[PDB]
């Protein structure tokens, strides 16, 4: 029983944490009122691992619903699932966060952050063994940034020993809401190198060309962009939520994919990208050559700019396992420039027989590669050309930061490119 | 090519074949390490506190 | 995309062989520290073989046969005719030879001296060469004395064999020579023995006299070329190919090259080969092994081949390179890993 | 009769144990409920086979044996499976959270906590045995616990039991069936700490019984079901000695006077031959002189390595089914004027040979075909130093970057351990060579 505590924080961490719980939900076999009407045994073998089983063999999503303003939260409790959340787990505030990241992290968000910790406190004492933590937000707002690296930091404190994991979606220029966007992620990549184990870097600008340029969506929204990471994130704890030859808990999969403590950050991704010519099978190198492809990956790093320190990769569905050995040693036999060589067998490959809703098979990508250096570039070169010029910083001064923070959030991520910068060489 | 030692009962026999002749710590060490360890870990997690203090 | 590593930098036969690899395209170099390779173009001395055949879904292929050094080696080769059954201590085919150990060091030393003394009493030829494979330093003698004398001076085991006073001398000349033959034995353990040869011979009058000078005695490529004088006179670079020293059989001694030398060493290459393949063959083994191999021949007065050594990383005659490496690439290279006539190799059937 | 304790560690331990003790019920006629109509001693008694299992009142047969996992869902599935009804509770010891295939975790973090609770266990079997021989110990060379809490478990042992003989099964990492990237942090960790604690060492090598497995029985991807069955096996070939009336391997102490003239050399190649598919439709039984070939075909080894480029040390031959000396005699005789067979200059050049006439018992729906005959080869040889180097040059590659170090700093170890027990292994390797190598 290696339960996790799911906390989503802001309007990015909520909407798609709620499309998440939707995701999983259905492939449990759980409807909207928390009733189990599944076929398999499979759907409940670990199926306590993110929910509870209340009173009436109910299942109440193990998961706290956080903000510093009330209507994205409506929305969920209005939204499909949204009886299926406990009422208690929704904690929010009514000021906002004005996407300001002292807002969400000293002010405001400080303001909250005690009764959020209460529910968490809550939840983590019904555990039988909590597993640890994961986090659903963005980096470029306020409240999900701000006082979601906040409740890291308090968690961490009170829960030295569990693994935190987050879901952490990075601004682009291109599928931007406000210009401070840079400022508020690179102070939240501190507080991240710092206080997670493991961290998937989502950019908003590889899920819109993604969403135009394969799904062939002339105009995406959020909640398109939405969908993939919805399904990136079912894709990735397929290996925590089905039973299989893998006994594989948070903490064996960070020893395994982490050889550095700050080189935790993570391009998922995962195969079919397919637009409306749906109906096709996809063979078993068709998965693993779009897996491995740039295009299918959520980070917008083109991995042949660097080299992967590890990779895992998920097959879901009822395949060729050996045909799937064949062509997973055939892309590392045949691009072994690109992988470290320094870490023998830093490849591995997981196989799950319970495919995702309307896909006969599917493959996802979890890569720790340098390449993500190019990620923190972009947000390092935006922050300073703002900051040079002061730009935007009253919003911050005025609640009470200092420029001194700034540079040494700027140094800090500085110092993280290079340390990615060594181990590509 | 000798064989010597042949021992018969009724689940089997075995015997012997020549083709050529020739030509800690105490329990109180462990525990030492043990809590060793265990001071490691404690000091490095009071340095983890005292980061999150600060 | 098959992928070869290189760790041999001086190696000029496989840096050719790793030039044409790459030219068909559909070979990748890797770092000579990349595991996830099919073949390894490995070093001479400690090739780590106890790490082949260890890669998931990888057929790995390495150019030297663990295990050959016995046959390479001058000493393990006195040893391997004396001790295998295959070959006999009266192999007839090989000069009568000793391990001799320095006194500062199993041992033959008074084996050699009884069979010495039996030739000074019969009034019979009893000139003898010591060698060791920590040379270039060789010394040739007719007094026992002073052979083993020159051994104790080293450091290193030697060994000392019967020196043919009677060697088949070149026509105009007066000169010695010695055959080299390279030979290839695949992952399969067929022995292919290239058809071009070459001669090694001495550009200075042949001398039963006078051993001191040893640049009419010895016909290494070195020797000739940094002691001798008439170099490249007779022939380029003291070279004669098989079609020349063959017309020079048939208007001189009126036989072919076929008949009186090549079927004594296809027969010695046979025997030698044959005799190792139980310890040294890969058939049941998770990784598979070739080899290239120099071997080395001497002809008497009598038409009579005799073997001298075998070298385990034999260079190539620069006239001989292209071809015999192209056949590299073909039986031993392409043949377990296919590419998307007439060989220039003859087959040496046997009995595995 | 003398008693022999059996304790499996980890996953892989606790597994190859349901395998094991499987099929030593098959082998001595005990049913899933511990019943064994044959004994018609009820409640009592010292023959063979009571070395490993002692009797209750009741005529029930209870394993000596403890199963110590750090997470409890491995040691669940025997306590609901088939076999639940041969073990009780005290025996099944699971902890909450495992050790995360860190060695330093299952050592020093979890290890400590849960040591003496273990302990405490095996004192409770060691008490029903009125002359203990010593202790049979699986685990896995790359998990977390078996590997680290191995160990631990090792030095204890030693301190408890000075004069209690310990002989190990271990599996050796093959990334063909493993999704860790630490393992060879692992094997070198727990081998330098346990080499002065184990008298002898079994190592089977995954990348061969899976190759085994896909050969032999055209298991196109095996599983651990396949593998363990195999393995257990090779453990019953092993031990059948301890259980069975003989004279050759009747006590843990003639393991090492057979195969380990030198003690920090106590790792034997097992052989094992033939293993046929159950699917075939029907094979042609082998003779003692094809059986005993195959133990020369690397393809059959425990671990792959080339036994023609090492010196072997000692050698034993186990067989079971239709042998009688006279054929093994002959194809000894065949076998050295064929194979290279060097032995070291300083031991005999001979054979122990075992022989039991039972033949392998074979699981019913299992993979194995039922053979008239087969044979197990214990060789003491410094070829299988192969498998040493290769581990060692995967923990070379690694920590010169310290990749991957921090996980077990973090949990209370010193790096200095880490080169400690490298420069450990570096010596294990000389003294391979010096015993090998001319
Ligand atoms: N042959 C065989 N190998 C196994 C089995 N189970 C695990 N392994 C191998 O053991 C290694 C993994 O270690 P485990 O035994 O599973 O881990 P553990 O001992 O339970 O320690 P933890 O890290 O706490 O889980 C890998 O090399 C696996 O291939 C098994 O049932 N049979
Ligand atoms: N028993 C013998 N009788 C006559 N000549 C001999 C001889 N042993 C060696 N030689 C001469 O020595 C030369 C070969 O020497 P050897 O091969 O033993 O040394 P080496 O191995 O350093 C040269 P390589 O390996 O390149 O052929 C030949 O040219 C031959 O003429
Ligand atoms: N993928 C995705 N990104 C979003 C969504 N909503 C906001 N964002 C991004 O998140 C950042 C704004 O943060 P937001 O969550 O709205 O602020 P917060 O509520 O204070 O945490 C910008 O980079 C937006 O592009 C969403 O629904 N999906
Ligand atoms: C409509 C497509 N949905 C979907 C696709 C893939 C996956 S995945 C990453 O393979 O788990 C999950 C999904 F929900
Ligand atoms: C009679 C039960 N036998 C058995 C059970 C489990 C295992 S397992 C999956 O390898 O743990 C192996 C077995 F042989
Ligand atoms: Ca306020
Ligand atoms: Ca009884
Ligand atoms: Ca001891
Ligand atoms: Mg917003
Ligand atoms: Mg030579
Ligand atoms: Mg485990």
């Amino acid at each position: 029983m290696r339960e996790i505590v799911h906390i989503q924080a802001g309007q990015c961490g909520n909407q798609i944490g709620a499309k998440f719980w939707e995701v999983i939900s259905d492939e449990h076999g759980i409807d909207p009122t928390g009733s189990y009407h599944g076929d398999s045994d499979l759907q409940l073998e670990r199926i306590n691992v993110y929910y509870n089983e209340a009173t009436g063999n109910k299942y109440v999503p193990r998961a706290i619903l956080v903000d510093l303003e009330p209507g994205t939260m409506d929305s969920v409790r209005s939204g499909p699932f949204g009886q299926i959340f406990r009422p208690d787990n929704f904690v929010f505030g009514q000021s906002g966060a004005g996407n300001n990241w002292a807002k969400g992290h000293y002010t405001e968000g400080a303001e909250l952050v005690d009764s959020v910790l209460d529910v968490v406190r809550k939840e983590s004492e019904s555990c039988d063994c909590l597993q640890g933590f994961q986090l659903t937000h963005s980096l470029g707002g306020g409240t999900g940034s701000g006082m979601g690296t906040l409740l890291i930091s308090k968690i961490r404190e009170e829960y030295p020993d569990r693994i935190m994991n987050t879901f952490s979606v990075m601004p682009s220029p291109k599928v931007s809401d406000t210009v401070v966007e840079p400022y508020n992620a690179t102070l939240s990549v501190h507080q991240l190198v710092e206080n997670t184990d493991e961290t998937y870097c989502i950019d908003n600008e590889a899920l819109y060309d993604i969403c135009f340029r394969t799904l062939k969506l002339t105009t995406p929204t959020y909640g398109d962009l939405n969908h993939l990471v919805s399904a990136t994130m079912s894709g990735v704890t397929t290996c925590l939520r089905f039973p299989g030859q893998l006994n594989a808990d948070l903490r064996k999969l960070a020893v395994n994919m982490v050889p550095f403590p700050r080189l935790h950050f993570f391009m998922p991704g995962f195969a079919p990208l397919t637009s409306r010519q749906q109906y096709r099978a996809l063979t078993v190198p068709e998965l693993t050559q779009q897996m491995f492809d740039s295009k299918n990956m959520m980070a917008a790093c083109d991995p042949r700019h660097g080299r992967y320190l590890t990779v895992a990769a998920i097959f879901r569905g009822r395949m060729s396992m050996k045909e799937v050995d064949e062509q997973m040693l055939n892309v590392q036999n045949k691009n072994s420039s690109y992988f470290v060589e320094w870490i023998p067998n830093n490849v591995k490959t997981a196989v799950c027989d319970i495919p995702p809703r309307g896909l006969k098979m599917s493959a996802t990508f979890i890569g720790n590669s340098t390449a993500i250096q190019e990620l923190f570039k972009r947000i390092s070169e935006q922050f300073t050309a703002m900051f040079r010029r002061k730009a935007f910083l009253h919003w911050y001064t005025g609640e009470g930061m200092d420029e001194m923070e700034f540079t040494e959030a700027e140094s800090n991520m500085n110092d993280l490119v290079s340390e990615y910068q060594q181990y590509q060489d | 090519m000798e064989v010597i030692e042949l021992n018969k009962c009724t689940s089997g026999q075995s015997f012997e074949v020549i083709l050529k002749p020739p030509s800690d710590p105490s329990l109180e060490e462990i525990q030492k390490k043990l809590e060793a360890a265990e001071e490691r870990r404690k000091y490095q997690e009071a340095e983890l506190l005292k980061h999150l203090a600060e | 995309m098959y992928t070869f590593v290189v760790r041999d930098e001086n190696s000029s036969v496989y840096a050719e062989v790793s030039r044409l690899l790459l030219a068909t395209g559909q070979w990748k170099r890797l770092r000579k520290d990349n595991p996830r390779f099919n073949l390894m173009l490995g070093e001479r001395n400690r090739l780590p073989f106890g790490r082949l055949g260890h890669e998931p879904g990888l057929v790995q292929l390495v150019n030297y046969y663990r295990g050959a050094d016995k046959l390479c080696r001058k000493a393990s080769l006195v040893k391997l005719i004396k001790t295998s059954p295959e070959l006999s201590e009266s192999c007839t085919w090989f000069p009568e030879s000793y391990v001799i150990y320095p006194t500062n060091l199993t041992d033959e030393r008074e084996v050699f001296l009884a069979a010495y003394n039996r030739r000074r009493e019969g009034r019979e030829g009893n000139v003898w060469i010591a060698k060791s494979s920590a040379g270039a330093g060789i010394l040739i003698s007719s007094e026992a004395s002073e052979l083993l004398d020159f051994i104790d001076e080293q450091g290193q085991v030697h060994v000392i064999q019967k020196y043919l006073e009677k060697p088949l001398l070149l026509e105009p000349g007066h000169r010695k020579f010695d055959i080299r033959s390279w030979v290839l034995v695949d992952h399969l353990y067929n022995i292919y023995l290239y058809r071009e040869g070459v001669l090694r011979t001495s550009s200075e009058p042949y001398n039963s006299a006078n051993f001191q000078d040893k640049t009419c005695h010895l016909t290494n490529h070195c020797i000739q070329k940094e002691y001798s004088k008439n170099y490249g006179r007779y022939e380029e670079g003291n070279e004669m190919f098989f079609e020349e020293f063959n017309q020079y059989l048939m208007d001189a001694l009126n036989t072919t090259l076929e008949n009186s030398i090549l079927l004594q060493i296809k027969h010695i290459i046979r025997s030698c080969l044959m005799c190792i393949e139980p310890a040294i063959s890969t058939k049941h083994l998770h990784y598979q092994s070739f080899q290239l191999f120099g071997f080395d021949f001497m002809v008497d007065e009598e038409l009579k081949v005799w073997l001298i050594e075998v070298n385990g990383a034999p260079a190539c005659a620069q006239k001989l390179y292209a071809e015999l490496c192209q056949g590299i690439v073909d039986v031993a290279i392409s043949s377990v890993f296919p590419l998307a006539p007439t060989s220039i190799f003859i087959k040496l059937h046997h009995h595995h | 009769m003398r008693e022999c304790i059996s304790i499996h560690v980890g996953q892989a331990g606790v597994q190859i144990g349901n395998a094991c003790w499987e099929l030593y019920c098959l082998e001595h006629g005990i049913q899933p409920d511990g019943q064994m109509p044959s004994d018609k001693t009820i409640g009592g008694g010292d023959d063979s086979f009571n070395t490993f299992f002692s009797e209750t009142g009741a005529g029930k047969h209870v394993p000596r044996a403890v199963f110590v996992d750090l997470e409890p869902t491995v040691i669940d599935e025997v306590r609901t499976g088939t076999y639940r009804q041969l073990f009780h509770p005290e025996q099944l010891i699971t902890g909450k959270e495992d050790a995360a295939n860190n060695y330093a975790r299952g050592h020093y973090t979890i290890g400590k906590e849960i040591i003496d609770l273990v302990l405490d266990r095996i004192r409770k079997l060691a008490d029903q045995c009125t002359g203990l021989q010593g202790f049979l110990v699986f685990h896995s060379f790359g998990g977390g616990t078996g590997s680290g809490f191995t160990s631990l478990l090792m030095e204890r042992l030693s301190v408890d039991y000075g004069k209690k003989s310990k002989l190990e099964f271990s599996i050796y990492p093959a990334p063909q069936v493993s999704t860790a990237v630490v393992e060879p942090y692992n094997s070198i960790l727990t081998t330098h700490t346990t080499l002065e604690h184990s008298d002898c060492a079994f190592m089977v090598d995954n990348e061969a019984i899976y190759d085994i497995c896909r050969r032999n029985l055209d298991i196109e991807r095996p599983t651990y079901t396949n593998l363990n069955r195999l393995i257990s096996q090779i453990v019953s070939s092993i031990t059948a000695s301890l259980r069975f009336d003989g004279a050759l391997n009747v006590d843990l102490t003639e393991f090492q006077t057979n195969l380990v003239p030198y003690p920090r050399i106590h790792f034997p190649l097992a052989t094992y031959a033939p293993v046929i598919s159950a699917e075939k439709a029907y094979h042609e039984q082998l003779s003692v002189a094809e059986i005993t070939n195959a133990c020369f075909e690397p393809a059959n080894q425990m671990v792959k390595c080339d036994p023609r480029h090492g010196k072997y040390m000692a050698c034993c031959l186990l067989y079971r089914g239709d042998v009688v000396p006279k054929d093994v005699n002959a194809a000894i005789a065949t076998i050295k004027t064929k194979r290279s067979i060097q032995f070291v200059d300083w031991c005999p050049t001979g054979f122990k040979v075992g022989i039991n006439y039972q033949p392998p018992t074979v699981v019913p729906g299992g993979d194995l075909a039922k053979v008239q005959r087969a044979v197990c080869m214990l060789s003491n040889t410094t070829a299988i130093a192969e498998a040493w180097a290769r581990l060692d040059h995967k923990f070379d590659l690694m920590y010169a970057k310290r990749a991957f170090v921090h996980w077990y700093v973090g949990e209370g170890m010193e790096e200095g351990e880490f080169s400690e027990a490298r420069e450990d292994m570096a010596a294990l390797e000389k003294d391979y060579e010096e015993v090998g190598v001319d």
